[PDB]
Parts: structure tokens; C-alpha cells; sequence
């Protein structure tokens, strides 16, 4: 019988062990990296750090954080997104500057297939618009118009709550807020989409990260316990 | 000249879907509706392995019928012992999203595979007693959906790049590559002999492969939705598929044709896991409705269910000898049902 | 008017033992519901339901007959349990509250935070340091610490077991049973009424830009409130007077704080939809 | 191009697929009830069995 | 995989000694550690063992609380501590792998070992038939195995090791329980046991066969040693 209570206590020592990595999994949240090849995901995860799946880890203020980015996948079905239910949020990185079908069009389409995704219920988005630069180098400058084959943005403006902190033109701000709402219907069609603007390289954008997730689960919190 | 190919595609198509109607004389439901025991089958737990930290996806008895693999979410293999209930090893995965895990028929090596997009071997008994990764398995260019073992140094693998593929553990090369899925290929159900198996993909036609000639022997439409499982049946003729429509199609090799199907009205989620008897007498489906229903393959119905989850049935097993039925889902805990 | 108050007395106990009894069957037997912030709530319906079949029938007597045909032991004995238990449940009303805090105030680090030796710990203190001190007022005779004559009495005000408070008891019992795990709790809820309050607001500007705290937090507190304060007040405020009190109205005090007691399953377990889910599934 | 070369592979897949064996069904059902029978009476530990027939006897 | 043993030599009797077993090439973090001794003219003997989290911890009844045993798996390390050495206290020590899950091989490793030389009931009974025979190459050698209780636990594990050491080198393993034979060890030899008598059998022989077999339990815990049948060419 000093065998099969040797099966126990290495059952035992497994357990603990188990359970010392089920804190750790406790104490993290986990998060899905999101986007299209032409945008700069990869660029982030650097700053983040300072096969098929991506697992970029980074600590903010004493919490961790898994950001999985999906590196070598078909792209053409997204059946491996029920894997990802339990993810804090997933993050959704497109290139703002993609001049003038368009990969606009095809970034819209994405976001508006994976929030309508079922497996993705009870799952925000934090959506990223990195190329403030590239942006800034093609609005501003004028090489390229957005009006040339949009019927729209010519009956839209600026909103009066739109807060313009770079300052570089009316013109760069009016086009990035019009990618923003553009981006934001699908969402305002449990959920929340957060939108934040950057460009390529960005330390705050990590910080950003930490601030969403500390909305998403307070309100996650606050609907668990009916106060929302 | 791509008209011409076309048309002779969808010509030889049609007459196989002919060849195949002429084939078909009667259903295997009318056949057997004379006999009707085992109408009502109890099966309560008596077994639950709990210590899995996240959702379980794959399982895996061992040849002995007292072993066992589970994979979870977390990026754990736990190797129990389900006669009492222990931890027999636990690996800590380099990947921490895995969707498969298979147990070697010797017994000395485990396979893992996930969005890694590699197949890992893990090797149970080395010299030392630290399970090692003896082999990684890459060139699948999609997430890797399941990696059956064949032997001890030769292995199948089933990706989300639409391709399966063989393995050998020696060299660790893809050998004998086949594709012929348009949708990614999820889920392989290996024969006994261990020279053919059958793969279900998202294309909803399951593929026969042949081990030795690498190359497919017979393809099998007739699934609704997106295929999910697929088991293969101990008598070597015939296999079950279960997938997202509910509805579990057991079709056979031999005359190309699907032998029955089994759904019912109160079930409208997907099946996740398939698995046979030892007899192949019942037909064991994991849903997605909390509920592992337990079909008779047999009596053409459901009979039995193996109910006890808090969440999507995601794996089940029948051992070799058909003992007892482990069953994963995604609370976490793994539940042998005899 | 003695049958009516035993028809609602017996009425009052029998919602307790339902209740805090279905609490604990749900919280024990599903594995959907083993989440430590259930672990507070099955230690309190734990502690409720110890209350109703311990200390409830044999006061409900006391209630009943105004006198006492028990036994001075067993009269010590009832009083520290009754305290014992009613400070036992207000500390688990108390760490609910902070749990649920925890859950907003950090809601990153809550299940880091809020684990189960965390948790365990406050379930040991709710039923350890109520416990003490309960004990050591009534057995090691620190209920009044003097004024014998006035304890007695006391005593000759009713003859059957009514207990006494000096003001410095009466003052460290409110702090301790009631005052320091009120405040908390009244600070708590207010911080997560205002955090509340702000993340509604800000959902609604943006849906009007596109274009439930008031009533869970109006809940806890009023039943907490009005089945607790009335009572504490009074019993401290006596010491304080000259003891110029209704019998009655102490006794219905008592009925209140057992109110909180019969409340306490319906407010911290069925007033959820996960848990009222679970009750469902079994039922 | 690429088109031609994978529709011209896949009709040769199918086609060499076409001479392959077709038994009758009812000879299937027929084989595939004999062996559900043949190990009933056996049927390891899934029949109604006593309690220490289980090797888990709980 | 290699342990290597360090301590012993001549110890004053009511001497205290540090034996040390450090494990190099492998971590023993998951393997239990016996404290089996061999005789330097009779059997092995075993004093103390503890687990691989150092749950449990067990001593023989003749030495109990007189030894201390301590595992260091950063320094992978196994410390004895003996205390009030006596004349009989003297063996050729040996530290022991043995991992317990299900169907691992217990007793499978054995160190090099050190000398020591020392100046001056429910205990089951472990009994081989014989002690030395002359056998001849090729033809089938039968050695049996007694024990005063049945091995067969009711889970259906008859513990019985044969470990077949040569003369002054680290003792191996060759079949463990029923039938299981170490893939290390060749295919022909092979254990049969009725449930208190046992038999080891050897197809053929070759002169690894020469030495000393042991024959041990592992149903209760005093770990008791056979005579040991020894086998010569
Ligand atoms: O003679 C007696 C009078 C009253 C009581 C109970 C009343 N019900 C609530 C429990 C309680 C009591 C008294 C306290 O002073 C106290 O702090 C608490 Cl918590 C018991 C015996």
C-alpha cells in the first residue's frame, strides 16, 4: 500500500504545484493581440518587451499582463478565437494612414466580424490607431486626398467634444476623428471598444493598456454585483 | 484549360454521387429495427478529476485503461491515474493555448499540440523522471487542431493550415505530406491497425488517408456545419463525426455512404467530442449544452446521458477495453462516467 | 395578541432556517458557486441559520411567557450564543462589503487580492472574534463591571433574561457589534456608490453621444440600518438614560436585529442573477 | 498558373478515387451489427454489472 | 544519470557522521530516497527513506529517531545524519532512486556507495530458498522467493523487486512487482508468483549472471531483505 500512498502524495506535490500556478494565472489578465500585417502590432510588442502564437508578457504597475498575438495563422477563418473567452480584452491594432479595395475598408470589416463574433460576447476591444505619424506626412501635406473616392467625410466634421492634444492640423484631426466614429459605429451598434490614438512607437500606449483594463473589469465587477 | 478542368471536376463528381445512389439500397436504421435492447443505459460518475486550472480541451486514455492525458487551457498536460484519482505527472507547456493532447500506445510518449502551430512530444519515461520535450513537430503553417500517435516514433497531425500530415519522431521531419481540405482540418480519427485514418474538417466532408500511399482514399460529405470531432469504430469499416448542426454522422469507409445519423430536437449546439464502445454499441457525444448524451449507435437513438457538467463538453474518451467513459469539459473538471 | 405574535414569530424563525438553509445547500453543492466572495455568504447564512435553531426559539419563548422557564445557565448560555452570532453575521455583512469594494477599487488585482486564505481568514475572524468577546462579557461577568445592584435590578424589570449594559459595555459593544462594521460598510458602499455612479454617467453621455447602483446600495444600507441601528442605539442609550425603556420595545429591537438575521440570505444571495440562476437550475 | 496545376490535381485525386471498392450497404449494416453482437455478450464493464466488477468500487 | 557518495571511513564508537548523496546529471526533486546498506558479508538492509516533498518520512525499528535524513534539491544533495555510532552500526551504504507513479520502476538506481567500519512481530519475513548454487551457461536457473505474509495488495500489486547485484558495484534492477521486467535489463528473464511463493526465472546465461541476488517487499514498510542466492561460474 506504500506505493499507492506515494501515488498520493505525488498527487499532492502536483497539487501544490498546481495550485501555486493557479495563483499566477489568477493574478494575470490575458489579452489578444489583434490587427492586420501592414499595422504596426509587432512595433507595440516591442515596446511592450522594453511558431503560431505570441505570448508577450508585460508588468504595469504590479500587474501582469498576456498579450497574445496570432503570428502564422490561415486568415482566412477564425475558428480558434473560442479558444480566447477568458481574455480581459483583445486588442485591435490598425494602421490609421492608409492614404488612398482599400485596407480601410477591409480593417472596418474585421473589426465589425470579430464584434459581432458570439464567442467574443463577453470580450472588449481596445482598439489602437497607430501611423499618427504617416498620417501627419499625408494629411498635412496633401499628396493624397481622402475626398477623391469617399462620398462621406465631406458632411462630416470635427465633433465639438473631440479634444485635438497634437495640434498639428485641423485637417489631420478632422481625418483621424473620422476614422475613429468610423471605427466606433460598429461598436455603438457587455461590451465597450476604447479608442486610443498613437503612432508607431509609444510608451504611454502600454499604460493605455492598464487603464482599459482597469474600466473593463470595475464595470465587469459592477454588472456582476448590479450596480451598472 | 481551366473551364475544361472544371467541368470534368463537377462530371466526375456527379457520377460518384451517382455511383454512390445506385450504391445505396436501404438504411442501416430498417435493417435493425427488429432488435431493441439496451433501450436505457445508467452510467452514474463515481470518478471526478478535478485540478485542472483552466478550460480542458482534448483527452487521452491509455493502452493499459488506467492512464490517462488531459490538456487545459492554461498550457497544463495532466497525466492521471483514473482508478484513484491521482496526478500521475503534470507539464507546464512552453504554448499556453493547446486544443490536443494524445497518449502513445506504448505508453512513453504524450503529444501536444495547439495555436503553437507545433506538435510537441513529450516523453514520459526517459532516464530521468522529468517529462522532456523529446521532439517538436513544426511546418504546419495553421494552429494545430489534433496529433494522433501510430507509433512510437511515427505520428499524424491534423492542422488549421488545412493539411495533415505524418511525422516521424527519429528525424522529426514531415513525411509523406497530404492536403486535400479547403477548410481547416480540426479533428483525425486513427484506425486500429493503424494503416488508415479519417480526418473531419471545416470543409464538412471527413477525408480517409492511407498511412503507406499518403494520399486520399475516400472523401465523405453530409455534414451541415462545421466539423468538430471524429471517432472511428473499433469493427475497422465505419466512423462517427460530430460536429457544430447536432447531429452525429456515422458513416462507413466500405461503400462510401452514411450509415445513420443521430440527432434530436432538444439538442441545437454543437458536439465537441465523439468517441465508440469497446463494441462500438454506443455512441458517446460531448455537446456544447453542458451535456455528454450518450447515444446507442445501434438503436438508431440517444440512449443515456452523461450530464454533471457546468460547462461545454469538450472532450470525451472511451477507454481501449470500454470500462468507463472519461469525459472533459470546460469547468475545469474531467469526469469518468462507468 | 400572544397568538399573534407567536404566528409571526414562528413565521420570522421558519423564513430564517428556509433561507439561510437553501443559501448553504446552494453554495455547498455547486461547483459554479465556489467562489470565495460564496464562501462569505455561506459562512453567513451558516451563521443565520445557527441563529435561528439555537437562540431564536428559546427568546421566542422568553418573548412569549415574559419570563424565563429555562435555566440561569442555560439563560448565560443563550445570551453569549445570541450575541456571539448576530456580531458573527454583522462581521460577514462587513466583509462582503470590503470584498465587493475590492471588486471595484481594484477590480486588476481582486482575485489576486481576494483569494481564498484571504477570505477564509475573515470567515475565521467573523466567527472568532465575536465569539470572544461575546464570551468574555457574559461568562467572565465583564457585562457590566459594576453596579450589581443595578444589574439586579434590572433583572427584577422583566425576571426573564433580560441582560444588562453598563455604559462603558453598552459603548464597546456598539463599537464593536455595530458601529466600526456599520461605518465600514456605510463608507465602503458610499465609495462604490459614488465609483458606481460616475461609470453610469460616463456610459450614458457616450450613448447619448451616439444618439442599479441606487437601488443595490439603497438596499444593503436601509435593511442593514433600519434592522440594526434602531436597536443598538436604544440598548446603548439605555445604559446612558436612566433605563426608562418599554420592555416591548427592546424585545421588538431583538425581532429587528433577527429580521436583519431573516434578510440577510435574501439580500447578499437571492438578489443576484447568478446566484437566482443557480437556485433555478436546482429547483 | 497555379489554378490549372490544383484543379488538374484535384480531378486526379477524384477520379483515381472513383475505382475503389463499393460493397452493398446492407452488407455493412449486416457486418457492423454481427460485431456490435459478437462482443455484447462481453461488452467490458458496461452492461449491468456489480459493484466489484468495477475496478473504481465507489 | 549519476549519484555519487562522500563520508565513512574508521569512526570511534558513539562517533556522528555526515553521509552525503549528490545526484548529478538528473534532479531527484520528484524521486524518493532509500537508505538501503549492504552487509559487507550478509544482505542489504534498509534504515530510513522520505519522499520527494518530504511528506513522509520513515525509519527502520531498529533505527528511528537515532538517524536524520535531509534532501537539499537546489544543491540536489541527500544528507544522513548518524549519531552514537556502534561496533555493529558498520555497512556498505547506499543511496536509492525511487519514483512512485503509476507504473514507474522503483529501486531503479543505485550510487556508488561507501564503506564505513566502526570500532568497538509485524516486521514481515523475507526468505530465499537456497543461498549459493554452481550453474552452467545456457540452461534455464529458477530462483525462489518466500514471504510470511501475501503480497497481493487487494489493488492487485504484488510488491516483489529482484535487483541481482554483482559483488562491490552498485546493485541494478530487474523486475519490479509482477511480470514487469526493466527495458535496460535483457527480455529474458521473468517473475512468477502464486502470492506468498515467487519465482525468478532466466531463459538463458551469460557471465552477467554471476553474483548475488536479492529478493525484497514492499507491502507493509520494513523493507526486509532476502538470503540472496548467488549464482557462479
Ligand atoms: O437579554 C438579552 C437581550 C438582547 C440580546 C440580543 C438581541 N438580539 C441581537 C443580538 C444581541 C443582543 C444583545 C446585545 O447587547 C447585542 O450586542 C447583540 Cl448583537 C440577548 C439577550
Amino acid at each position: 500500500r506504500n506505493e499507492e500512498k506515494a501515488q498520493r502524495e505525488a498527487n499532492k506535490k502536483i497539487e501544490k504545484q498546481l495550485q501555486k500556478d493557479k495563483q499566477v494565472y489568477r493574478a494575470t489578465h490575458r489579452l489578444l493581440l489583434l490587427g492586420a500585417g501592414e499595422s504596426g502590432k509587432n512595433t507595440i510588442v516591442k515596446q511592450m518587451r522594453i511558431s503560431g502564437i505570441f505570448e508577450t508578457k508585460f508588468q504595469v504597475d504590479k500587474v501582469n499582463f498576456h498579450m497574445f498575438d496570432v503570428g502564422a495563422q490561415r486568415d482566412e477563418r477564425r475558428k480558434w478565437i473560442q479558444c480566447f473567452n477568458d481574455v480581459t480584452a483583445i486588442i485591435f491594432v490598425v494602421a490609421s494612414s492608409s492614404y488612398n479595395t482599400n485596407r480601410l475598408q477591409a480593417a472596418l470589416k474585421l473589426f465589425d466580424s470579430i464584434w459581432n463574433n458570439k464567442w467574443l460576447r463577453d470580450t472588449s476591444v481596445i482598439l489602437f490607431l497607430n501611423k499618427q505619424d504617416l498620417l501627419a506626412e499625408k494629411v498635412l501635406a496633401g499628396k493624397s486626398k481622402i475626398e477623391d473616392y469617399f462620398p462621406e467625410f465631406a458632411r462630416y466634421t470635427t465633433p465639438e467634444d473631440a479634444t485635438p492634444e497634437p495640434g498639428e492640423d485641423p485637417r489631420v484631426t478632422r481625418a483621424k476623428y473620422f476614422i475613429r466614429d468610423e471605427f466606433l459605429r460598429i461598436s455603438t451598434a457587455r461590451h465597450y471598444c476604447y479608442p486610443h490614438f498613437t503612432c508607431s512607437v509609444d510608451t504611454e500606449n502600454i499604460r493605455r493598456v492598464f487603464n482599459d483594463c482597469r474600466d473593463i473589469i470595475q464595470r465587469m465587477h459592477l454588472r456582476q454585483y448590479e450596480l451598472l | 484549360e481551366l473551364d475544361q478542368l472544371r467541368q470534368e471536376a463537377e462530371q466526375l463528381k456527379n457520377q460518384i454521387r451517382d455511383a454512390r445512389k445506385a450504391c445505396a439500397d436501404a438504411t442501416l436504421s430498417q435493417i435493425t429495427n427488429n432488435i431493441d435492447p439496451v433501450g436505457r443505459i445508467q452510467m452514474r460518475t463515481r470518478r471526478t478529476l478535478r485540478g485542472h486550472l483552466a478550460k480542458i480541451y482534448a483527452m487521452h486514455w491509455g493502452t493499459d485503461s488506467r492512464l490517462l492525458v488531459s490538456a487545459s487551457q492554461d498550457g497544463k498536460l495532466i497525466i492521471w491515474d483514473s482508478y484513484t484519482t491521482n496526478k500521475v505527472h503534470a507539464i507546464p507547456l512552453r504554448s499556453s493555448w493547446v486544443m490536443t493532447c494524445a497518449y502513445a500506445p506504448s505508453g512513453n510518449y504524450v503529444a501536444c499540440g495547439g495555436l503553437d502551430n507545433i506538435c510537441s512530444i513529450y516523453n514520459l519515461k526517459t532516464r530521468e523522471g522529468n517529462v522532456r520535450v523529446s521532439r517538436e513537430l513544426a511546418g504546419h503553417t495553421g494552429y494545430l487542431s489534433c496529433c494522433r500517435f501510430l507509433d512510437d516514433n511515427q505520428i499524424v497531425t491534423s492542422s488549421g493550415d488545412t493539411t495533415c500530415a505524418l511525422w516521424d519522431i527519429e528525424t522529426g521531419q514531415q513525411t509523406t505530406t497530404f492536403t486535400g481540405h479547403t477548410g481547416d482540418v480540426m479533428s483525425l480519427s486513427l484506425a486500429p491497425d493503424t494503416r488508415l485514418f479519417v480526418s473531419g474538417a471545416c470543409d464538412a466532408s471527413a477525408k480517409l488517408w492511407d498511412v503507406r500511399e499518403g494520399m486520399c482514399r475516400q472523401t465523405f460529405t453530409g455534414h451541415e456545419s462545421d466539423i468538430n470531432a471524429i471517432c472511428f469504430f473499433p469493427n475497422g469499416n465505419a466512423f462517427a463525426t460530430g460536429s457544430d448542426d447536432a447531429t452525429c454522422r456515422l458513416f462507413d469507409l466500405r461503400a462510401d455512404q452514411e450509415l445513420m445519423t443521430y440527432s434530436h430536437d432538444n439538442i441545437i449546439c454543437g458536439i465537441t467530442s465523439v468517441s465508440f464502445s469497446k463494441s462500438g454499441r454506443l455512441l458517446l457525444a460531448g455537446y456544447d449544452d453542458f451535456n455528454c448524451n450518450v447515444w446507442d449507435a445501434l438503436k438508431a437513438d440517444r440512449a443515456g446521458v452523461l450530464a454533471g457538467h457546468d460547462n461545454r463538453v469538450s472532450c470525451l474518451g472511451v477507454t481501449d477495453d470500454g470500462m468507463a467513459v472519461a469525459t472533459g469539459s470546460w469547468d475545469s473538471f474531467l469526469k469518468i462516467w462507468n | 395578541v400572544r397568538a399573534s405574535l407567536y404566528s409571526l414569530m414562528v413565521l420570522i424563525i421558519l423564513t430564517t432556517l428556509v433561507g439561510n438553509l437553501i443559501v448553504i445547500v446552494s453554495i455547498s453543492h455547486f461547483k459554479q458557486l465556489h467562489t470565495p466572495t460564496n464562501w462569505l455568504i455561506h459562512s453567513m447564512a451558516t451563521v443565520d441559520f445557527l441563529l435561528g435553531c439555537l437562540v431564536m426559539p428559546y427568546s421566542m419563548v422568553r418573548s412569549a411567557e415574559h419570563c424565563w422557564y429555562f435555566g440561569e445557565v442555560f439563560c448565560k448560555i443563550h445570551t453569549s450564543t445570541d450575541i456571539m452570532l448576530s456580531s458573527a453575521s454583522i462581521f460577514h455583512l462587513s466583509f462582503i462589503s470590503i470584498d465587493r469594494y475590492y471588486a471595484v477599487c481594484d477590480p486588476l488585482r481582486y482575485k489576486a487580492k481576494m483569494n481564498i486564505l484571504v477570505i477564509c481568514v475573515m470567515i475565521f475572524i467573523s466567527w472568532s472574534v465575536p465569539a470572544v468577546f461575546a464570551f468574555g462579557m457574559i461568562f467572565l461577568e465583564l457585562n457590566f463591571k459594576g453596579a450589581e445592584e443595578i444589574y439586579y435590578k434590572h433583572v427584577h424589570c422583566r425576571g426573564g433574561c433580560s441582560v444588562f449594559f453598563s455604559k462603558i459595555s453598552g459603548v464597546l459593544t456598539f463599537m464593536t457589534s455595530f458601529y466600526i462594521p456599520g461605518s465600514i460598510m456605510l463608507c465602503v458602499y458610499y465609495r462604490i456608490y459614488l465609483i458606481a455612479k460616475e461609470q453610469a454617467r460616463l456610459i450614458s453621455d457616450a450613448n447619448q453621444k451616439l444618439q442599479k447602483a441606487v437601488k443595490t446600495l439603497g438596499i444593503v444600507m436601509g435593511v442593514f440600518l433600519i434592522c440594526w441601528c434602531p436597536f443598538f442605539i436604544c440598548t446603548v442609550m439605555d445604559p446612558f438614560l436612566h433605563y426608562i425603556i418599554p420592555p416591548t420595545l427592546n424585545d421588538v429591537l431583538i425581532w429587528f436585529g433577527y429580521l436583519n438575521s431573516t434578510f440577510n440570505p435574501m439580500v447578499y444571495a437571492f438578489f443576484y442573477p447568478w446566484f437566482r440562476k443557480a437556485l433555478k437550475m436546482m429547483l | 498558373t497555379a489554378s490549372i496545376a490544383q484543379a488538374r490535381k484535384l480531378v486526379e485525386q477524384l477520379k483515381m478515387e472513383a475505382n475503389i471498392d463499393r460493397i452493398k450497404v446492407s452488407k455493412a449494416a449486416a457486418d457492423l451489427m454481427a460485431y456490435c453482437e459478437a462482443h455484447a455478450k462481453e461488452d467490458p464493464l458496461l452492461t449491468p454489472v456489480p459493484a466489484s466488477e468495477n475496478p473504481f468500487r465507489e | 544519470v549519476q549519484l555519487v557518495e562522500s563520508g565513512g571511513g574508521l569512526v570511534q564508537p558513539g562517533g556522528s557522521r555526515k553521509l552525503s548523496c549528490s545526484a548529478s546529471g538528473f534532479a531527484f526533486s520528484s524521486f524518493g530516497m532509500h537508505w538501503v546498506r549492504q552487509a559487507p558479508e550478509k544482505g542489504l538492509e534498509w534504515v530510513a527513506y522520505i519522499s520527494s516533498g518530504s511528506g513522509t518520512i520513515y525509519y527502520a525499528d531498529t533505527v528511528k529517531g537515532r538517524f536524520t535524513i535531509s534532501r537539499d534539491d537546489p544543491k540536489n544533495t541527500l544528507f544522513l545524519q548518524m549519531t552514537s555510532l556502534r561496533s555493529e552500526d558498520t555497512a556498505m551504504y547506499y543511496c536509492v532512486r525511487s519514483i512512485y507513479y503509476y507504473g514507474s520502476s522503483p529501486f531503479d538506481f543505485w550510487g556508488q556507495g561507501t564503506t564505513l567500519t566502526v570500532s568497538s512481530s509485524s516486521d514481515i519475513v523475507m526468505t530465499q530458498a537456497t543461498s549459493s548454487v554452481p550453474v552452467t551457461p545456457g540452461e534455464s536457473v529458477s530462483i525462489s522467493c518466500r514471504s510470511s505474509k501475501s503480497l497481493l495488495h487487494s489493488n492487485g500489486n504484488t510488491y516483489l523487486y529482484w535487483f541481482l547485484q554483482r559483488p562491490g558495484q552498485s546493485p541494478q534492477l530487474l523486475i519490479y512487482r509482477m511480470s514487469n521486467l526493466a527495458s535496460g535489463v535483457p527480455d529474458r528473464f521473468s517473475g512468477s508468483g502464486s502470492g506468498t511463493a515467487f519465482t525468478l526465472t532466466i531463459s538463458r546465461l551469460e557471465a552477467e549472471d554471476v553474483g548475488v541476488y536479492y529478493c525484497m517487499q514492499h507491502l507493509e514498510y520494513p523493507l526486509t531483505f532476502g538470503a540472496g542466492t548467488k549464482l557462479e561460474l
